[PDB]
């Protein structure tokens, strides 16, 4: 299941170098050993260039790395050249059934400065209120590289139902804009003292919080 | 990747 | 040069059938009996549907299944729903710890009805205003297809600059998701009578217009 995460974003300029951690969850535990790094570029198709946990296949430069301890894996790319900005997903390999992904890690040689995410919610309206509708939003904006993960909290108790994130488009001004929406009933919204919405980029996790009100 |  | 060979598209039509082969050669696909798939949808993480010829996951649905059928495989996908929507990768064993990936498949389902988008606009929080600035995010969503036009209107006449618009996105429900901003200043906010958005869908016009009210 959703369940091996990784950083939404790495990037670094050329020469420098990214590590990728997937911080699988309860995990494949006794001793897990089946983590497995893929390679996705721009619409070509997955390429593995890790397996075994430390083992590349013949191809792979020597460049590229495969770690492990307890719940985190290691990807370090160590000396980034251009070719090497795609998305990168890692697997374990449970039981026979089920073989679980990370959620991908954009690798990014820079180009522009780098830029955290302006994070801004909105309540609903009280017009939509009066619709018998509640939506909320979450809009993120001014961000680079082009890779955010949103979270919504129920009290700051995940919010899975009635989430939507888009994915990130590119504004005039060249950075992106993703937005992520919670479509929820007027009782499910009163009957909460807070919702939250959290983005996590690069490092940076904003955290906006929104509470309900009335007079519709 | 799983065996082989 | 080789990584097994698949059909870019394939095109099939709600509840119908549609079989995705992928064709490698005596060395992998045909060779060894470890040819799996993958659905992949637009810009997301892989699952495994398929992992030996024929064998699904525990949490795999309707009709995912394969047939080896000599360096042919095929994966039969019968019991056609929108959300299969994706991007299909197969792939084979092919030695000393190695694993070939196909070309993929985009697999589009025909006769998806058509819905024109919810719009949902949003002043400038409370807050937002507090700070100082005030941005409106227009949010379209649950539309289908994924094409759409927005426009603002500061009363009256056009606002056609300050707008960021991120362009359509897959929900989950085969249907997308598309927003609009627009950074005003509480000046500029309450110099206007009202603010609009508008939002064209396949010929239909939805124009959704606020001024300064609310409650929160």
């Amino acid at each position: 299941p959703s369940a091996l995460t990784q950083p939404p974003s790495a990037s670094g300029s050329l020469g420098q170098s990214v590590t990728i951690s997937c911080t699988g969850t309860s995990s494949d535990v006794g001793g897990y050993n089946y983590v497995s790094w893929y390679q996705q570029h721009a619409g070509k198709a997955p390429k593995v260039i890790i397996y075994e946990v430390n083992k590349r296949p013949s191809g792979v430069p020597d460049r590229f790395s495969g770690s492990k301890s307890g719940n985190t894996a290691s990807l370090t790319v160590s000396g980034l050249q251009a070719e090497d900005e795609a998305d990168y997903y890692c697997s374990s390999y449970e039981g026979s059934d089920n073989f679980v992904f990370g959620t991908g890690t954009k690798v990014t040689v820079l180009g522009q400065p780098k830029a955290n995410p302006t994070v801004t919610l909105f309540p609903p309206s009280s017009e939509e209120l009066q619709a018998n509708k509640a939506t909320l939003v979450c809009l993120i904006s001014d961000f680079y590289p082009g890779a955010v993960t949103v979270a919504w909290k129920a009290d700051g108790s995940p919010v899975k139902a009635g989430v939507e994130t888009t994915k990130p488009s590119k504004q005039s001004n060249n950075k992106y804009a993703a937005s992520s929406y919670l479509s929820l009933t007027p009782e499910q919204w009163k009957s909460h003292r807070s919702y939250s919405c959290q983005v996590t980029h690069e490092g940076s996790t904003v955290e906006k919080t929104v509470a309900p009100t009335e007079c519709s | 990747x799983x065996h082989x």
